[PDB]
């Protein structure tokens, strides 16, 4: 067959699935150091009292 | 996350304890040297 000049130029890309915020939680300023570290910090505390 | 583990950061409580350990040694031998001067 006989194509026409092209009426639409595309090709092969790439489709994730579309992100968003990541809401950080209330108490996300206690990440810098891991649960025990606070829990632990805590028990420290009241020892050295 | 990369949350600081203790493994990480467990040598400041051995230290710590460590020291109280010692000061309340400290204070019992000056207690007991005064109350046997007594």
């Amino acid at each position: 067959i006989d194509f026409s000049k092209p009426f639409m130029s595309l090709g092969i890309s790439i489709m994730i699935k579309k992100p968003q915020k990541s809401k950080p939680g209330v108490f996300s300023f206690l990440d810098p150091l891991a649960y025990e570290i606070w829990m632990c910090i805590v028990f420290a505390y009241i020892g050295v009292s | 996350t990369s949350a600081l583990s203790l493994s990480n950061v467990a040598g400041v409580f051995y230290i710590l304890v460590g020291g109280l350990g010692l000061a309340m040694l400290v204070a019992l031998i000056e207690f007991c040297y005064k109350s046997r001067a007594e």
